RNA sequence: GGUUAAGCGACUAAGCGUACACGGUGGAUGCCCUGGCAGUCAGAGGCGAUGAAGGACGUGCUAAUCUGCGAUAAGCGUCGG
RNA sequence: CCCGGCGAGGGGAGUGAAAAAGAACCUGAAACCGUGUACGUACAAGCAGUGGGAGCACGCUUGGCGUGUGACUGCGUACC
RNA sequence: AGGACCGAACCGACUAAUGUUGAAAAAUUAGCGGAUGACUUGUGGCUGGGGGUGAAAGGCCAAUCAAACCGGGAGAUAGCU
RNA sequence: CGAAGGUGUGCUGUGAGGCAUGCUGGAGGUAUCAGAAGUGCGAAUGCUGACAUAAGUAACGAUAAAGCGGGUGAAAAGCCCGCUCGCCGGAAGACCAAGGGUUCCUGUCCAACGUUAAUCGGGGCAGGGUGAGUCGACCCCUAAGGCGAGGCCGAAAGGCGU
RNA sequence: GACGACGUUGAUAGGCCGGGUGUGUAAGCGCAGCGAUGCGUUGAGCUAACCGGUACUAAUGAACCGUGAGGCUUAACC
């Protein structure tokens, strides 16, 4: 009696992946200057 | 260490714990049986049984004390008019804890706490 | 923090809109390249 | 006679379901139902559903006598994972695997 | 902070050798209603030690 | 036969390994071609103020999308097949 | 038709040459993950093999041969 | 009266701690400076790359600056890995 | 009456390899002798896809706080109703501009999305909803500035300007 | 995790009773004072984790695991 939606207008989930380079501070790391 | 220390803090601060147990005691007096977690029972006992003991003897000062502990006049009236007379000859142990499984939402050990008479 | 994109439709159309592209021959060359590529949206005009 | 019931693409990783599956391997179906009833795991519900389905399938499509059925075989396989995204700090993004499992219960006498 | 070599599936299984669940194995039977229940717990129907307590 | 003593000692697997059997995941490989690539031969080398190229919005018995079409709107007239 | 939440999934029935061709669909490799069976493994130190080698389990055979495992032992510090 | 004083909004950013696969690709908490002025702010506009703008730090010019970004010369060149 | 491919087994050559046939597969494959090469991969912090490990570990995003009763439901810590408790109060209330673009209201559903569950939702599906002579835009007027008939300049492109 | 105590033939925990300890003379009422307040009843009332008691509440009858005389060889022994 209820029926079936059979639509799922959000079924296909598009997936990605991306990142960003990160600044690090190295000045006391140094074995030199 | 917590040697010889009594009282659960139940992941709350002091004022929150006080308010929650005031509410729970009012609820138990109102409904005579409530469903709680097992550790919140076993602590409600130490809050609600002294209330009944206080209600055993009826006086203006005692009613004011009960109002201070339970800021609800309906609860004070029920204590002093029914529960004190009902438990007048009982020497403590006015409540009963029954374990009743685990909560669906978080698997918390549940229990029923109720007054031993409940008008049976 | 304030980020670089601070939208405003009027500024958007005045800077990159269709009539702004058509005003100069370099902007008209931008439109020709986009027509040659077959872009669905020629400009920011909407 | 062996009777099979499966739950494919169950929303739970195979490790978690296997924790519960090893509880009932080789047991009589009534004992397995009790064990699953009093196990506090999400996967216990799923495995109980599959076991009940297998018992019903045996009784209906095959012969009968729930009383001499046993959990002859049980195994959980990995299903396809759904790839998702978790945003992390400093503009990074991480892969989230929403692992699923195929649950199979074989019941027999 | 992080491994220098990938651990083997053997080591993974060895670690998980303590993760096995334990069954209750100790269901009690109520004296009046006859239903199974956890020891020291209410039955599903609200009995305990043969007395209807919840209803 | 029993009882002490000395000596030696299969059976355990929480788990793990190797082999094999059967599966899962995954999508390679083979097979396929409405798609491309490079040419040969032959055309045509322009469209536009009689409003183009390219679009916007519409148009159906229904109204997302594609194709066509333009308030005469998946079409109208006429001549041929 | 049945279990299930008037689910998702599944088991039957039926179609079909084929349904482990069931739409997450031709064929289905590998990494990776499991269930079952045989053998080894809880007093023993290291590139994990190779040379020797009991014992056990299978098949053939009628003690042997083949197959798996491999206690113990000599030698042995990956590749570019 | 005041580039006057104390102090909220508002504008800054001196110290500490936390955070450092952050709640955040510069923040939070506790304090801190200015707070009628060489102030601060909305909405528009103009200046374009050896160029702009700069109370000047090689500061800023879309999280990019001792010469932006996009496309092209272009498969630059690489006695080096 | 079973090709290529896949997967085992046996035999065989000094090697790259070859041959045979069990299973799978379901339509193609090619002796021989020549001919031509996108002709052989373990490495290049190689490229693309899939799958591990750490590990069922860290974390679940402000320390303003929750407790009971009833309802619905397959299932309720989280939804609805009620009573208490707590937090903001020059805001964490109310109304807009900018920007967004149906997120608004009602009914239904719970796959995916929601850092858990979900009967709930700014999620899926369907239906509804925005009414102006006076509010705003458009419109009249101009600022900065832009464009600019002729014009003045400039190899061309174009610059400036009445 | 473990370790210890106890499970109705019971003081294991909570409550309750008595005490102690701490704070310091509750509330209500009465009196004095115009009033703030003071005084009496009154060291009163409250009192956590403490001490000594007490089955009032909870520690359920089951069920589960673990077996059924324990290898061989010699040497003495009875």
């Amino acid at each position: 009696a209820n029926g079936e939606d059979s639509s799922f207008g959000s079924f296909t989930f598009t997936v990605e992946l991306f990142s960003t380079p990160v600044w690090i501070w190295w000045w006391p790391r140094i074995r030199g200057p | 260490m917590r040697h010889r220390k009594s009282g659960r803090q139940l992941n709350r601060n002091s004022s929150h714990r006080q308010a929650m147990f005031r509410n729970m005691a009012g609820s138990l007096v109102r409904h005579e049986i409530i469903k709680t977690t097992l550790p919140k029972a076993k602590e409600l006992r130490r809050v609600v049984e002294p209330l009944i003991t206080l209600a055993k003897t009826d006086s203006v000062a005692n009613r004011r004390l009960a109002f201070a502990r339970t800021r609800d006049n309906e609860i004070v009236a029920k204590l002093f008019n029914e529960l004190g007379p009902r438990f007048a000859s009982r020497a403590g142990g006015y409540t009963r804890i029954l374990k009743c499984g685990f909560r669906a939402g978080d698997n918390a050990p549940m229990a029923y706490i109720e007054l031993v008479d409940r008008s049976e | 923090m304030k980020r670089t994109f601070q939208p405003s439709v009027l500024k958007r159309n005045r800077s990159h809109g269709f009539r702004a592209r058509m005003a100069t021959k370099n902007g008209r060359q931008v439109l020709a390249r986009r027509r040659a590529k077959g872009r669905a949206r020629l400009t920011v005009s909407k | 006679m062996e009777t099979i019931a499966k739950h494919r693409h169950a929303r739970s990783s195979a490790q978690k379901v296997r924790l519960v599956a090893d509880l009932i391997r080789g047991k009589k179906v009534s004992q397995a139902l009790d064990i699953l009833t009093y196990t506090n795991k999400k996967a216990a519900v799923l495995v109980k559903k599959v076991l009940e389905s297998a018992i019903a399938n045996a009784e209906h499509n095959d012969g009968a006598d729930i009383d001499d059925l046993k959990v002859t075989k049980i195994f959980v396989d990995e299903g396809p994972s759904m790839k998702r995204i978790m945003p992390r700090a400093k503009g990074r993004a991480d892969r989230i695997l929403k692992r699923t499992s195929h649950i199979t219960v074989v019941v027999s006498d | 902070a992080v491994q220098q070599n990938k651990p083997t599936r053997s080591k993974r299984g060895m670690r998980r050798s303590h993760d096995a669940l334990t069954a209750v194995t100790s269901l009690s039977v109520d004296k009046t209603s006859g239903e199974k229940h956890l020891r020291h717990h209410i039955t599903a129907d609200g009995y305990y030690r043969g007395r209807k307590v919840i209803a």
